[PDB]
RNA sequence: CUAUAACGGUCCUAAGGUAGCGAAAUUCCUUGUCGGGUAAGUUCCGACCCGCACGAAAGGCGUAACGAUCUGGGCACUGUC
RNA sequence: AGUAACGCAAACAUUGGUGAGAAUCCAAUGCCCCGAAAACCUAAGGGUUCCUCCGCAAGGUUCGUCCACGGAGGGUGAGUCAGGGCCUAAGAUCAGGCCGAAAGGCGUAGUCGAUGGACAACAGGUGAAUAUUCCUGUACUACCCCUUGUUGGUCCCGAGGGACGGAGGAGGCUAGGUUAGCCGAAAGAUGGUUAUCGGUUCAAGGACGCAAGGUGACCCUGGGGUAAGAAGGGGUAGAGAAAAUGCCUCGAGCCAAUGUUCGAGUACCAGGCGCUACGGCGCUGAAGUAACCGAUGCCAUACUCCCAGGAAAAGCUCGAACGACCUUCAACAAAAGGGUACCUGUACCCGAAACCGACACAGGUAGGUAGGUAGAGAAUACCUAGGGGCGCGAGACAACUCUCUCUAAGGAACUCGGCAAAAUAGCCCCGUAACUUCGGGAGAAGGGGUGCCCCCUCACAAAGGGGGUCGAAGUGACCAGGCCCGGGCGACUGUUUACCAAAAACACAGGUCUCCGCAAAGUCGUAAGACCAUGUAUGGGGGCUGACGCCUGCC
RNA sequence: GUGAAACUAAGUGGAGGUCCGAACCGACUGAUGUUGAAGAAUCAGCGGAUGAGUUGUGGUUAGGGGUGAAAUGCCACUCG
RNA sequence: GAGUUGAAAAUAAGCAGAGAUCCGGAGAUUCCCGAAUAGGUCAACCUUUCGAACUUCUGCUGAAUCCAUGGGCAGGCAAG
């Protein structure tokens, strides 16, 4: 049994459809989350992964 | 040999504990795929005859189906009859002999005869006594209707031009049969229902209480707190058709 | 186990004291093994 | 021992795949067989 | 014989605890009496019974098997002593 | 307070290097540790840590020339491996449709969604970092190009098939190890010796290709013989295609891993002779065979037995309104002839000092390979392959705490309680009681032998019988049941307070009550509607009790 | 052995929420630990181990709600 | 109206009185995600016959009663 540690190796895509911002937006709450998450001014606004590469070194 | 075409595959996921996500029919998961076989209730093939070369086992159901082809190419799952010995010959249809396991319209047989599978109302399949060894009794026809008298010890007048089988549905054994290894109800698919006096009060109106309490409300209750004895649970007006309760 | 109150300077100086000074007393004793080393007889350092 | 059955390169779902189609490709050179033999026979 | 009442009279409720079990995971007084076990056992087993306040599907009584269950006495084995 | 500590009790030691500085870096030689791993891959994750050369400010619980840290350059190549361009399950989103203060909810065809189905590559080289990607050789798939023909298409369509449970032991085998031959080398400074040491390899693919098991068909066996039927095949009757009918077929063999040959007259290779800033390369290069045992790969969704009765849709194969279109746009046998061949991942870690526990955390993390001796075994013990010696050390050796070994004589007297120790233990052989649901109890209890040598028997592979010899002790190390007698509760296996409660608590097989006639009752939702149920009264919801036996009183 | 069984032994057969026991899952006793090596470990023992089993990848259910072999437990170390 | 090629200094060649640098009005281009819009999608990607759905306009004109319809089909424009 793991000591109480939340997160594990998931994959990157199965969390990107939990949080993806192609997820993130179809709700109408969701594009509320981008309005403010932009008010604010953050930069990386999600947590995604990409079909790609993920990555640039 | 499996597969038959009209094994159909895709039923709907699992038991359906979900209408949304919620368990609104408590207490249902595991089991097997239990895969479903689209038997016949519109028998609708009329003046046809079909063999019969199987008693197939069904999973989703209760009574052995037996299967029949027919003279043209085509086969049909349908329920068997107590006593439809391997290869005989069934037919629907309206003048059809009276036999066992051959269906014809209720206005056409005689009074008192054995009747398993029927129809509330046409076009539907077929819809009482349809379990593992259910009957039903023609009582006194008349104008309209048929005083027909259902596997509940209750009497109840039906529509008279509609569908039904003769025979009663076979496989009364299972009737039974003893289940003790206690966890085949699982391999059945049906979890175990947590009695009710232990859940805490918040769960149920049957609150803990210091040591076993004895339910203390007025009357039993379900856990969502209507009575949970005699309270009859009929609308007050819906059809009237039956007779008599008979209850 | 745990100590009440924080110490002086006056009782830590001595205490400080008393290391470095404990360091003191052994240098002498290289200073004896260093005039030694000064080429002479002996039967180590090779 | 171990690098002698990764030399030959089938491991978990590798050997099951090759394997399938080995199986398979037999299969059909089977069957251009006997669809000729049949053939050989009726004359 | 003396006692304990097989059996009776009274108010009472809707009626007044049946069978089994019993100082019991329920008996307070209470280390209750008695027997067995022990050198000596408020624990323990078998009984009696005035069941403070057991008792029949908030089940009664008993059960072969099973218990990282609670409980008492054993033989072997030892720094537990 | 310069106080506790420096992250497990695998273990370091030397010589010589590099350097201003060595216990801490490098190289040897030795010792040691894991080896169902402290090994090699791989999914996820990380995301530049990989490699080379400088650097040592901070980091590393010491040191530092060294690093996973800083600086500068460099690196990961696919028609075949994984995914996408193909298919769909759970699920998601759903045009239109319905419902709803708004957002939005239910819902069909569609569209996505693989953890699944379709589909084509292996061996050997190379090299600081890549190789089923680059090179050599041999293969395979898809689309064109060329030839002869038929002219007839491709779709929507209707069909086959894809298509799919658990155990259970057989059987045949192959990888793998041994044992043997065969070839090569060898003295390894004490007794005697070669009885010793190494090599004994080669895949995908093509062509052929068959004993097992299945016909228990009539039996004697497990083959001559005679007639319908098996795998595959032609039909005709209700028009292609199965679906159903009947007849029939020089019909008796069909099924599959192994097998042979080529692939590989080849490489590959132990061992030879030179170079060398001691790596490296150079040239040569013999034998490359058989018996044993054995799979937790393979035939294999063989087969038998079960109940609880095991996903779909595409590819792919047959054809009707021989559907729009028609040898100009077409497709097939086809030369298996010639050429071409789309995106994304690939480094490095991956039983981890870089992933998740905030630390270079005595934790955790799917799957794959599985060697020797003893063993029943993927345990255990000692070792090959490979990898590591755990990143503070050196002294002394008070008390005392912990991890452990032993303890004279007694053997629970300690104590809340024999808790914790110790003790049995394996394989054979004798015997096994009370009870009991007559299954169990039961490995009850208890007792005995077992090491090596010699011998012949029983299969005559093991084991047993006889004799001998040795120690105090013989499964002798590791590994490996303490057992009875009597109670209470719970029938049992099971589940439960992640981090003070594993229980008599919950559940369960069973029992009874009560409700529900099918556009049921019950639940969720304001509503549409969805579970219920693609069920249908021996079936569904709810309440209490909880095997089994006798019972279940009165108001 | 009986117009018909009823049962006794043998052999095959392989059942079991069967048995002993590794991986695996989980938590019972004891000591260590308690400014831990670890925000529940390590060590020695311990239970289950073809099943009411485990586990991987995708999903489902939600704040007076979800799920719950029921403890008011769990709902991202936070829950009357 | 002179010197200039953004921050900091070179660097390399350039440009400019035959108006350079520069300052204004109007323009043009404006890769990819994002209303996101060709179809799917884990955003900045893949497959693509190169281009949403809603109005509008012009044409074809389901159903039943060839009625009339609305719905569907297409070519349109470019407005939410």
């Amino acid at each position: 049994a793991a000591l109480c540690l939340t997160k594990r190796s998931r994959s990157r895509k199965s969390l990107a459809r939990t949080h993806g911002f192609r997820l993130r937006m179809s709700t109408t709450s969701g594009r509320a989350l981008l309005k403010r998450r932009r008010a604010k001014g953050r930069k990386i606004l999600c947590t995604k992964t990409n079909p790609s590469s993920g990555k640039r070194a | 040999n499996p597969r038959n075409n009209l094994i159909s595959g895709q039923r709907r996921c699992g038991k359906g504990r979900n209408a949304r996500g919620i368990i609104t029919a408590r207490h249902r998961g595991g089991g097997h795929k239990r895969l479903y076989r689209k038997i016949d209730f519109r028998r609708n093939e009329k003046d046809i005859y079909g063999k019969i070369v199987t008693i197939e086992y069904d999973p989703n159901r209760n009574a052995y189906i037996c299967l029949i082809h027919y003279g043209d190419g085509e086969k049909r799952y349908i329920l068997h009859p107590r006593g439809a010995i391997i290869g005989d010959t069934i037919v629907s249809g309206t003048e059809v002999p009276i036999k066992m396991g051959n269906a014809l319209p209720l206005t056409d047989m005689p009074l008192g005869t054995a009747i398993h599978n029927i129809e509330i109302t046409l076009g539907r399949g077929g819809q009482l006594a349809r379990a593992a060894g259910a009957v039903a009794k023609l009582i006194a026809k008349e104008g309209k209707s048929a005083t027909l008298k259902l596997p509940s010890g209750e009497v109840r007048l039906i529509s008279k031009n509609c569908s039904a089988t003769v025979g009663q549905v076979g496989n009364v054994g299972v009737n039974q049969k003893r289940l003790g290894r206690a966890g085949s109800k699982r391999w059945l698919g049906k979890r175990p229902v947590v009695r009710g006096v232990v859940m805490n009060p918040v769960d149920h109106p049957h609150g803990g209480g210091e040591g076993r309490a004895p339910i203390g409300r007025k009357s039993p209750t379900t856990p969502w707190g209507y009575p949970a004895l005699g309270r009859r649970s009929r609308k007050r007006n819906k059809y009237s058709d039956n007779f008599i309760i008979r209850r | 186990a745990v100590p009440k109150k924080r110490t002086s300077i006056y009782k830590k100086r001595i205490r400080k004291n008393i290391w470095k000074k404990k360091g003191y007393w052994a240098a002498l004793k290289a200073f004896s093994l260093a005039k030694s080393l000064s080429t002479g007889n002996s039967k180590s350092f090779f | 021992k171990v690098e002698e059955a990764n030399i030959s390169v089938q491991n978990l779902p590798l050997e099951s795949k090759l394997q399938l189609k080995l199986e398979q490709k037999i299969k059909m050179k089977m069957a251009k067989k006997i669809r000729l033999r049949r053939t050989g026979l009726c004359a």
